[PDB]
């Protein structure tokens, strides 16, 4: 039982990372859509600063 | 981890694509349901020329590629066209020869 | 306890090329037998021998071997359209001692200078573009011509300075060695500052 | 006078290192629209791209 | 040990287009000498030979090809003289060298 | 017809002991032979590797 | 409760000199005998012969 559920929760690892989740984007914090207290967005091709 | 920047920056397709490869879309499949010869023939172009006219509202008729639009405004096999071709036949055969 | 300020640091001279096409070139595309580039620092003096193998890199290298780490190199690719390159010289010696000179002459059987102004002229292609104020046989000169170029100046010679309370010192480092019975203390800016030991 | 309309609701308003702009009502969004800032509450914030 | 230092402010785009074409286009033609159009991406290239395929939309399809359309917009889609689209665009991507 | 370009974006290169850089886009891998340095958008640094 | 400013640096009395080729350097060697100094710091009076 113990095994079976390290499989599962390994395997679960396994399946996160068959997602290529990581984008080709350039990467900054914050990206709600509606009524957050503050944002300032920017996106995935800007030039690094 | 040197590695992983190296293949990524080598090439991130290869590197995705042992994760995972690609976005799928649906199969893209669909039909010009109905066309015969007859239908539009001298509004098309059957003077072999460009004498002739169809009346559209711009954006009629169109393609749309890469979210791109794109051309409808010339032969494929290189003669004399426009968007109302010589004729039903021809311009619907060009556009598979695109 | 104590008040302080800080109004020198001991940084070091550093100078610069011009924008080559690359130190991968030959100290002059070619050469005689040889040519003879000298340097100085503090009063040392740093002489070099060209050859028709010696890239500007290893003319660098050479400089480095001549000087033991007297005179100390960083270089520079800089990824500028077309012309991604610069060449520059570090300094052993700093604070006040710090400056460094440029010349260009061959040694002799008296362990004397004999001047090669070819080799002189291979300074303004390295573009340490020697400041012409020396009319030297470096042997009692020592200071050989400065360079012409700020710009082309990565780094000046100064001295280090500062306060104590009432009392103002100046010091060919940033590093104060002996303030009390195991002391030691740095330079990090320029700036008033008090404490105590307790 | 003014002051009947007690302390006179306005816009919100920041700063951007040395760039600014005003929006209050129902959304403050249209700042230079593809990379925008919003507001609700008092913040201060840097970032750094990776 | 060494000093650098970083100060310069990025800025953002604000726009309307002229209008992408319907099917017509034809403006010129070329010359002995090759005629060749390119557009570019700061050390990268998109291009076309010009033989006889001088139409604005091989000009204005290549501009697309070049821009990338890494940017937000609101649209319009009514029509000029065979041109059905007209937008207001806005930054989506930063820098100078990006002009 | 910068004027379709109504507003314009800009960039940040850098500066280095005696040195200033022209450049294409934002990089300093171009130290010299692989040092790797990266610009954050307003600052000076004094330098100590260890 | 209190509100502080301070304006007045308290100081000393600091002294530094001429520059010395030596600090070994003869105050006198041959003083043509002895002289007699006074001198107040501190609240408190001085005297000596040299």
């Amino acid at each position: 039982t113990e095994i079976k559920t390290k499989l599962l929760s390994f395997q679960t690892a396994v399946s996160s990372l068959a997602d290529a989740t990581v984008f080709a984007k350039r990467k900054v914090v914050g990206s709600i859509s509606d009524n957050p207290p503050a944002s300032l967005t920017v996106n995935s091709g800007v030039a690094l600063q | 981890s040197s590695k992983f920047e190296q293949k990524v920056k080598e090439d991130p397709d290869s590197t995705e694509s042992f994760f995972s490869n690609i976005t799928k879309y649906e199969d893209i499949n669909h039909t010009g349901e109905v066309i015969k010869t007859g239908s539009l023939s001298k509004y098309l172009n059957s003077n072999g020329g460009n004498t002739n006219g169809l009346e559209f509202k711009p954006g009629d008729f169109t393609i749309v590629f890469n979210n791109q639009t794109y051309d409808l405004s010339k032969n494929s096999d290189g003669t004399n066209f426009k968007l109302t071709g010589k004729t039903e036949e021809e311009l619907l055969q060009n556009l598979a020869n695109h | 306890s104590m008040n302080i300020n800080v109004t020198q640091l001991a940084q070091k001279d550093v100078y610069q090329s011009k924008g080559l096409a690359n130190d991968g070139g030959f100290v002059n595309a070619q050469l005689n037998g040889t040519a003879d580039l000298t340097f100085f620092s503090n009063g040392k003096e740093y002489t070099v021998t060209v050859d028709k193998n010696t890239t500007y890199r290893d003319l660098a290298d050479k400089i480095n071997e001549a000087s033991g780490g007297e005179i100390v190199a960083k270089i520079v690719n800089t990824g500028e359209k077309g012309t991604p390159y610069r060449l520059t010289l570090t300094s052993k010696e700093t604070g006040e001692d710090s400056a460094i000179s440029f010349y260009a002459g061959k040694k002799d059987s008296n362990g004397k200078y004999q001047k090669d102004i070819n080799a002189e002229k291979i300074f303004d292609d390295l573009g340490w573009g020697l400041d012409v104020s020396a009319s030297i046989d470096p042997d009692k000169d020592k200071k050989g011509y400065g360079i012409k170029d700020a710009s082309l100046h990565i780094q000046t010679a100064q001295n280090a300075e500062f306060t104590l309370d009432g009392i103002k010192m100046f010091r060919s480092s940033n590093t104060v060695t002996d303030l009390g019975v195991g002391m030691t203390l740095t330079l990090n800016k320029t700036g008033e500052i008090n404490f105590d030991v307790q």
